[PDB]
């Protein structure tokens, strides 16, 4: 027997003598009030598979980034059609020879 | 029963073994056949555990070797005092400390090195010293070169005494073991005798020579008219003229009326405003209190009479619930092994050196020290580096104790055992905190760099943008600046000017001004913490995984120094504790380089400079708070801006630095061949050249072999540290000797 | 002296863990039992939405306060919330591909509790359970970040 | 000498519990189990760290990899002069015997061994790697 | 060895360890010296605690002569309790 | 698994066996040398390739070789 | 005295003595004949 006077390594009882314990894992039901099971399992019915939510993230990622291109014009700090409102360094190019 | 136990004539005195190289060990003795044997002759010379296996003989060896070390130190000090006496301008410096720069070395007029003799002022020519012996000598009261010469002769005599002492105690009267194993008597005698009576004697010397002579020198009379110190010992009435307490003699001391000694044992705080150093009355009072403290502490242990403590009882009484048996068994460890002692003593010794450096820039003790910028920088840097090396040595010898002298039979359930038994938790968490500090402390600089290059300086961490204020250090700064009014009612000032307050200017330059702490200080401090933790990780990992690990279950039987365990199980290069010491050396270099860069730039930007009676104009204009958050800031404003003097020193009296600069680079880059490559390639190349000698019948009858792996690594790190540190030395000295 | 606190795990000094008042103190043990990641009797979807609601609501903050749109008023909240929703999206993708890589083969053999009895295996550790958990995470995280915006807009002395 | 099996009710040496014990190579793949009979109680050194006390009589341990059992075997054999034996245990109840697996530790030659992986030529009588080229996989010329 | 299961009482709660801790440290912590002008190290920052409790949401100044009182007060309060708990001499002294 | 091969210049001095930290070498009877022994490698699936057998061999260019090959979970020495 | 002479016959001592000799010789030549660049003579 394993749990005895220093009699370790019980051969037929491998799940003690090995180090396979659930440290903090309780198991009981009724953690939640009942109808969230209804409201959330009837809500995640669509994307409950491997390909489904993986398609959803593709759809949303595309439909977010591609529209970020042409309606992320909320100043983006500089580039998006706010541009150089001064002729910045056109003729300033070189130090000894100007070169434009 | 502690007593003297000495043996008579153990080892006779003859030159016989000097003609037999490698006589000490059984392996080395048979003579060379390869060139590995030369490096083995030099590698195992001081490995006193690898000649014999007896404690007594090792102890006698280390005792006499200590005497040798002391002797060489005395020869060095004697040289310094002699060179001060004969080849310097010390008296011309005493006549006018400002505008006359300290010089104590003169070169010979040969191929052109005579341009190194600089115009140091005072009708003298030579090389400016930054070692700062002149301020030390003025602090002791030395006014003439004759006294320096006498001190030189005395030093040489003491050196001969030390070498004779070493010879005597190894060959004629060599102590037994149980002389050494009386650690309690050694503690009593060191604490009382050495530290305490040294403090008391030096207090005597200050009170009777250094206080009055410096009082006259700072009063303005030239040094020749000042009375000689034996006139100060013999004639009481002169001391009564200077400090009237001496007219009452030693009556106040023996009747506990100490309040009448308030003329030469003071407690005033800041600095000497006419000098720039500490008040010497404080210094004398300090050594008196130190001596009383240590002389009290030295009567703690039991030697021959019933009173006092035993070390074993003290150790065995301390054991708690979380640590099993506690300290039971550390006394047997710390009286039977020398490497454990070397580990502890090197640790505390090096840390002590670094504290010396910090206090020595913060509160300048010597007269006219704070306005000689080069001396300040050199002293802080030097003690910093020595501290670093000593701490790495502590790591190495703790590892050696783990490998060789550790016996688990005498050490069963114990603090050492439990540390070994959860090394995995220890090293894992130390690894975590290293990575955390890494990301934050260095990513702040990368982020500031990126933001400052992308056109938006408003999204970087700085004093005007997003701010990171060291609120803790500022609060402590104000606490100590306010201390003389609530929590130190009897001091007249703070212990230093870096805590805040006014400015002390000596001869136009700034002695010390309050230091402010901003965002750049926050970031560099966390850089320091990061590198320190990484070095701790490497060294402590070496100590804990020195005997065995999950990778190698028998790493103890391979010894302390070994290269690998083959390419198997993936590859096991560098698993000895020795290689942990090796990588620790690299990281020590890194951390201390950052520390001394921080000190140099912070001082040149916020403390030093001239008082031009128009405010303060610092040397670099005060750009530390705005530039020390970008790596570009360091690379431009520090390395690129401050190298203009070391690169343009050719033709002046400063070109030695601008010429040793490049050599330091060369050695640094030369180390890389030893670090990167491996010995098989060199073995084959050396074999081909051996063929080219076999053709012409110049085959060496000793065999050329390439260096062993460990030696190649060691030589690599030697050249690496030499080149890097020499570069920093040249740069610092050229810069601050040029503009300071 | 006949008093000790620190013990090896369930006797057995030869498993590489040892018990400490950090790991096996009673209040810590009951606390980490009551967290949603250790309950084993509930369906993984619901755990997914609980964990997601928590993590989205906390992830919204730093983008709001420290993002590049943090000084322009009334729109500093929008950009932060949107970016946080993006991060939650990427976390959902990571959960999905982890499910595709980890549980792709046979499971382990056996499991017992600490005060030994043969407890069954957690259904979160199969392909279906993990995929359902990922879907729950997406729903919960997006709901949480949306709630972060809502909570910003109507809250007494938010600043 | 026949191949012996172990008796899994032997006590274990006294030890406090290290970090460095069994990880999950034991839960899924394998773990090794060592056995010896002592004569007097004594303190030995674990090949993970720390010190343990062996019991007067039979003992029993368990380890992760094989070099740990060989390290403890060499230490118990050259220092204390005992006769240990360590097994391999699979995580479903399968026990394999090894070391010595011949009765006699593999230095004293025991008649009745079959030599394997044993080429019968001088080391410099190998073929060039051009003549073993284009085979099923990477081959060293001294593997043929 | 060390043990076989973690004891779920390791802090052996003796109920008069804490009451003697802060009660036997604060009754001599409010004496009155020459050093402060007739004030205590428990009443002089009672003034402070109430003083910057008055203007509530403003976190008090980062140099305000009472952080010293907080830190030096707890530096002794924690010490006297942690040496009180080793007043479990039930088996040791 | 690695490849360990014993060659015929072996003199059977048992150094390789005492150096192996994994017990993959053993001495078999042989009739080719003075000691009437020869090493053999019956268990090269336990070898990790540390090459202590090569270091312990006295005869020049060695009578035992360890050719490195495809690693496994036992030939990497992984304990986790 | 024989063993002292043999100690003086070791490699680094003779290296020190001989390199002192060579160095001093070159140094004296560079003192008495300052700044040589070409031979022409
Ligand atoms: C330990 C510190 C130290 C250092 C770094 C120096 C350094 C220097 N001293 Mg100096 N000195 C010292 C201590 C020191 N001294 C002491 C303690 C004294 C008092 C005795 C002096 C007295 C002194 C004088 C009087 C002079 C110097 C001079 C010099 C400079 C030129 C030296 C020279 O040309 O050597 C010359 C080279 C040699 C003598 C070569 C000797 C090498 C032999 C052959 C090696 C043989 C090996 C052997 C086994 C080991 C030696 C054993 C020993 C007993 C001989 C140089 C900067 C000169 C100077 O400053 O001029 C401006 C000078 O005139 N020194
Ligand atoms: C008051 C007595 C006294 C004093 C002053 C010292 C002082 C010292 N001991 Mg020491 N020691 C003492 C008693 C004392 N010990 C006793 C009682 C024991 C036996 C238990 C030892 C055993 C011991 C060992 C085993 C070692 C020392 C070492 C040292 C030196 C440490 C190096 C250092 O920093 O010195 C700073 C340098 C100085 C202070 C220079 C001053 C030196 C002069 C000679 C003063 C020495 C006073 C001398 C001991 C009195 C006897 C002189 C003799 C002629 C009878 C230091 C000189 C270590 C050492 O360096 O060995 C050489 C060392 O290894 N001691
Ligand atoms: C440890 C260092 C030290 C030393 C060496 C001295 C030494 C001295 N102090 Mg002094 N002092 C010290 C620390 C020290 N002090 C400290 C720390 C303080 C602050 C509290 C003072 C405060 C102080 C005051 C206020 C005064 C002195 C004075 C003196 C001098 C006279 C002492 C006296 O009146 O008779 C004390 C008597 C003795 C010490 C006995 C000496 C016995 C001799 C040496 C024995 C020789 C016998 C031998 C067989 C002779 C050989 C014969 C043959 C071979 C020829 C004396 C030179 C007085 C003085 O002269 O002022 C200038 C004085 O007024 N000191
Ligand atoms: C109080 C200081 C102290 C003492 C007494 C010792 C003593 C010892 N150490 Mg140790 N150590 C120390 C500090 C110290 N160390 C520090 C600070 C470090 C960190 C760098 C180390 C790192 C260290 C390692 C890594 C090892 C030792 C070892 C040893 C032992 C053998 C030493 C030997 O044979 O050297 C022989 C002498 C030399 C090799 C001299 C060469 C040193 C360098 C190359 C010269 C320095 C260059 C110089 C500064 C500039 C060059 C000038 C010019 C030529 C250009 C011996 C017990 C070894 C051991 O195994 O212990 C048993 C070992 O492996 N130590
Ligand atoms: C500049 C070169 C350099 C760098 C960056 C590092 C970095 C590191 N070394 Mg190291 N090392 C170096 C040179 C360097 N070393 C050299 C030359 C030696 C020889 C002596 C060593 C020897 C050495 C040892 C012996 C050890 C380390 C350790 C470490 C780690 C410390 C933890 C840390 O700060 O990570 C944080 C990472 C950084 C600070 C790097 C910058 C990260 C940036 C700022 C942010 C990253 C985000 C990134 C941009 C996102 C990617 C986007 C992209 C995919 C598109 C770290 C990985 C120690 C370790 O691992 O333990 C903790 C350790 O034990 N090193
Ligand atoms: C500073 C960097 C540096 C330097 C100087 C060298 C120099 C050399 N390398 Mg290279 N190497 C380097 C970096 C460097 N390497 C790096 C980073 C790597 C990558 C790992 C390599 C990889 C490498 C390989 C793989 C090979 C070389 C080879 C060579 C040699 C080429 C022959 C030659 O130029 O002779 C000139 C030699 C010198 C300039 C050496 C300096 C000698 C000094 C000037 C004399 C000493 C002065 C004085 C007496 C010292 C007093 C100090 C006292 C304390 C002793 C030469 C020794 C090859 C070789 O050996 O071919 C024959 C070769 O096979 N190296
Ligand atoms: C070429 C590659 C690339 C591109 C195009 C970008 C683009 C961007 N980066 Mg970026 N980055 C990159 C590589 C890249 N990065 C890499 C390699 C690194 C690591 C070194 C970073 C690290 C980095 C940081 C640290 C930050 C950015 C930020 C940004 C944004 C700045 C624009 C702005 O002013 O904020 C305006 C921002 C917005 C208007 C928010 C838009 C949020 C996304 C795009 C919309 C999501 C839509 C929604 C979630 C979909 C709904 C799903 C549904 C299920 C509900 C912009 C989207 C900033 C950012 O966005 O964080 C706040 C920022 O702080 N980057
Ligand atoms: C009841 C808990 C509580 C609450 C709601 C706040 C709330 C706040 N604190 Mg505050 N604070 C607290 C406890 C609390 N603090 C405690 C215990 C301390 C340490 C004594 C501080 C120290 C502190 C400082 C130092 C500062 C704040 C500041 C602030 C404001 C941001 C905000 C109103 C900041 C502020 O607005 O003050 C100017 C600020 O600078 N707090
Ligand atoms: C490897 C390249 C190299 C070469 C070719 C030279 C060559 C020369 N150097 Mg030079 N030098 C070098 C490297 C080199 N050095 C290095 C690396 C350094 C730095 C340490 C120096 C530092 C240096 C200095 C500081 C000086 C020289 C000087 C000289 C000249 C003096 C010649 C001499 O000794 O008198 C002639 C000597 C003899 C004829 C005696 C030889 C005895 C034999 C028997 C002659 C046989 C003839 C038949 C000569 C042109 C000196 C000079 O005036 O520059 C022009 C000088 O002042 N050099
Ligand atoms: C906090 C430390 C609490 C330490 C503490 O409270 O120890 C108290 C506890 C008391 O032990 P005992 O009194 O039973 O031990 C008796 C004898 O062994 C020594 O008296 O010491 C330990 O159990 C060691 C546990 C290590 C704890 C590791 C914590 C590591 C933290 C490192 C980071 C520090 C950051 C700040 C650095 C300035």
């Amino acid at each position: 027997k394993y749990g005895e006077n220093s009699r370790y390594f019980d051969l037929q009882d491998m799940e003690n003598t090995t180090g396979s314990w659930d440290m903090y894992g309780v198991d009981e039901k009724k953690r939640y009030p009942d109808n969230q099971a209804k409201f959330f399992t009837q809500a995640t019915d669509i994307i409950s598979r491997r390909e489904s939510l993986r398609a959803l993230v593709a759809l949303s990622g595309i439909a977010a980034i591609v529209t970020y291109g042409l309606k992320g014009a909320k100043d983006a700090d500089l580039p998006i059609t706010k541009g150089p409102q001064t002729t910045g360094e056109n003729g300033k190019g070189g130090s000894v020879r100007s070169r434009l | 029963k502690v007593k003297i136990a000495v043996d008579r004539n153990p080892v006779e005195t003859s030159f016989e073994k000097w003609a037999k190289p490698g006589h000490f060990s059984r392996t080395l003795s048979k003579g060379p056949n390869t060139t590995t044997w030369i490096w083995n002759l030099h590698a195992d010379a001081h490995d006193f555990d690898s000649h014999t296996s007896d404690l007594e003989e090792i102890s006698r060896k280390v005792f006499s070797a200590h005497f040798g070390q002391l002797g060489i130190i005395f020869i060095w000090l004697s040289g310094m005092y002699f060179h001060g006496a004969r080849f310097s301008n010390y008296e011309a410096w005493l006549s006018d400390p400002t505008h006359i720069k300290p010089s104590a070395q003169v070169v010979w007029p040969i191929v052109g090195q005579e341009i190194l003799n600089g115009d140091v002022g005072g009708g003298f020519q030579g090389i400016q010293i930054t070692s700062g012996f002149f301020q030390l000598w003025r602090a002791s009261g030395i006014t003439s070169e004759l006294q320096l010469y006498t001190t030189a002769i005395g030093g040489l005599v003491m050196a001969a005494a030390m070498f004779f002492a070493g010879w005597f105690h190894y060959h004629k009267a060599a102590p037994k073991l149980e002389w050494f194993q009386n650690v309690e008597s050694m503690l009593n005698h060191h604490l009382g005798g050495l530290l305490g009576l040294g403090s008391l004697a030096w207090a005597g010397h200050q009170i009777h020579v250094s206080l009055p002579v410096n009082k006259l020198l700072d009063a303005g009379v030239d040094p020749k008219e000042i009375p000689l110190p034996h006139d100060l010992l013999l004639n009481r009435a002169i001391m009564a003229d200077l400090y009237p307490s001496f007219a009452k003699g030693i009556a106040p001391f023996f009747t506990l009326n100490w309040s009448e000694y308030s003329d030469f044992l003071t407690f005033k705080g800041g600095l000497n405003p006419v000098t720039g150093g500490l008040w010497l009355s404080d210094t004398a009072h300090h050594h008196v209190a130190i001596a009383v403290l240590f002389l009290v502490a030295g009567h703690m242990y039991r030697t021959n009479w019933g009173i006092g403590h035993s070390m074993k009882e003290i150790l065995e009484a301390h054991r708690g619930p979380f640590t099993g048996e506690g300290h039971v068994g550390l006394y047997e460890i710390l009286t039977t092994s020398w490497h454990a002692q070397l580990a502890i003593n090197l640790a505390l010794f090096g840390s002590l050196s670094i504290i010396v450096a910090h206090h020595m820039y913060a509160m300048p003790p010597y007269p006219y020290l704070a306005t000689d910028y080069g001396t300040q920088l050199s002293l802080f840097t030097h003690h910093t580096w020595i501290g670093g090396f000593c701490i790495v040595g502590a790591g190495a010898h703790a590892a050696i104790f783990m490998v060789r002298d550790y016996d688990p039979t005498n050490n069963y359930n114990n603090l050492l055992d439990r540390v070994i038994r959860h090394r995995d938790a220890i090293i894992s968490h130390l690894n975590w905190v290293c990575i955390f500090l890494g990301f934050h402390s260095f990513g702040l600089y990368i982020h500031n760099d990126t933001m400052s290059a992308l056109g938006r300086p408003q999204d970087m961490f700085s004093d005007t943008a997003i701010q990171l204020q060291p609120v803790f250090a500022q609060w402590i700064q104000n606490t100590h600046f306010l201390a003389p009014q609530l929590t130190a009612p009897n001091a007249l000032a703070a212990t230093s000017l870096t805590w805040g307050g006014d400015l002390v200017a000596v001869g136009g330059k700034v002695a010390m001004m309050p230091i402010s702490l901003g965002t750049s200080d926050f970031m560099v401090h966390h850089i320091h913490a990061f590198t320190i933790h990484v070095t701790v990780l490497i060294l402590l990992k070496g100590v804990l995984f020195a005997r065995s690990s999950r990778l190698i279950p028998d790493k103890a039987n391979l010894g302390f120094r070994f290269p690998c365990d083959g390419p198997g199980r993936g590859g096991t290069c560098q698993v000895s504790a020795w290689d942990h010491v090796f990588l620790g050396l690299f990281w020590m270099y890194n951390s201390l380089s950052i520390v001394i860069f921080h000190f140099s730039w912070k001082m040149q930007s916020d403390v030093w400079g001239t008082v031009t009676a128009s405010g303060v104009s610092h040397i670099t204009g005060g750009n530390f708070a705005q530039s020390a958050n970008t790596i570009n800031g360091w690379l431009r404003d520090f390395l690129w801006a401050q190298s203009s003097q070391v690169i343009q020193s050719y033709g002046s009296a400063l070109s030695a630095y601008g010429l040793i600069f490049l050599g330091a680079h060369f050695v640094w880059a030369f180390s890389l061949m030893f670090l990167f490559s491996g010995r098989g390639y060199w073995q084959e190349l050396i074999e081909s050249i051996v063929w080219a000698h076999n053709k012409l019948k110049v085959a060496p009858a000793i065999q050329p072999r390439a260096l062993s792996i460990t030696q190649g690594r060691a030589v690599g790190v030697a050249h690496y540290l030499l080149g890097g540190i020499a570069t920093t030395w040249s740069f610092f000295l050229a810069r601050i000797i040029s503009v300071g | 002296k006949k008093a000790q606190v620190i013990s090896p795990v369930n006797g057995d000094p030869f498993v590489g863990m040892l018990e400490t008042p950090v790991t096996s103190a009673p209040i810590v043990a009951t606390y980490l039992s009551n967290l949603p990641a250790y309950r084993t009797g509930v369906a993984p979807v619901l755990r997914g939405v609980e964990i997601g609601l928590a993590h989205g609501f906390l992830l919204a903050g730093p983008f709001i306060k420290l993002g590049p749109l943090r000084n322009v008023p009334e729109t500093a909240e929008i950009a932060g919330s949107l970016s946080a929703a993006g991060l939650v999206l990427i976390l959902a993708l990571c959960l999905s591909i982890y499910g595709s890589a980890q549980f792709q083969s046979t499971p382990s053999i056996g499991v017992k509790t600490l005060s030994g009895r043969s407890v069954a295996r957690d259904p979160l550790f199969s392909a279906d359970g993990w995929s359902e958990f990922a879907a729950g995470f997406l729903v919960g995280g997006e709901a949480g970040v949306a709630w972060a915006y809502v909570c910003t807009q109507i809250l007494p002395y938010y600043s | 000498w026949t191949v012996p099996t172990l008796n899994p009710d032997t006590p274990s040496p006294i030890f406090g519990g290290s970090t460095g014990g069994l990880l999950r190579k034991a839960q899924t793949e394998e773990f090794y189990v060592i056995t010896w009979e002592a004569k007097k109680e004594q303190i030995f050194e674990m090949p993970t760290g720390g010190a343990a006390i062996m019991r007067q009589g039979p003992n029993l341990l368990k380890f992760g990899k094989k070099e740990q059992c060989l390290a403890l075997t060499t230490q118990l054999r050259n220092k204390f002069k005992l006769t240990p034996c360590f097994y391999r245990v699979f995580p479903d109840g399968k026990v394999q015997y090894l070391h010595p697996a011949d009765g006699v530790y593999p230095e004293k030659v025991n008649a009745g061994r079959v030599g394997a992986n044993q080429n019968m030529r001088r080391i410099g009588q190998n073929v060039n790697p051009i003549k073993v080229k284009f085979s099923g996989r990477m081959m060293s010329p001294a593997e043929i | 060895a060390s043990n076989k299961s973690f004891p779920r009482d390791w802090v052996k709660t003796d109920p008069l360890v804490p009451v003697l801790g802060f009660a036997g440290w604060t009754i001599p912590a409010n004496i009155g010296v020459s050093a402060f002008g007739g004030q205590s190290l428990f009443g002089l920052f009672t003034q402070s605690i109430g003083e910057n409790l008055a203007h509530f949401p403003t976190g008090p100044a980062l140099d305000d002569k009472f952080w010293l009182y907080l830190i030096t007060y707890h530096l002794g309060l924690f010490l006297t309790i942690t040496l009180g708990q080793i007043g479990v001499q039930g088996r040791k002294q | 698994a690695h490849i360990v091969k014993i060659y015929d210049t072996c003199i059977g001095c048992t150094q390789c066996v005492r150096a192996c930290p994994l017990d993959v070498l053993e001495m078999v009877p042989w009739d080719g040398c003075k000691a009437s022994q020869m090493a053999s490698a019956p268990r090269t699936e336990d070898c990790v390739g540390c090459k202590r057998c090569e270091t312990a061999c006295p005869t020049d260019f060695l009578s035992v070789r360890v050719y490195l090959g495809s690693e496994s979970t036992r030939s990497m020495g992984l304990s986790y | 005295m024989k063993d002292f002479t043999t100690y003086l016959s070791t490699a680094p001592v003779i290296a020190t003595i001989w390199f002192t000799f060579t160095a001093g010789l070159l140094i004296e030549i560079n003192r008495y004949f300052p700044d040589p660049l070409v031979f022409s003579f």
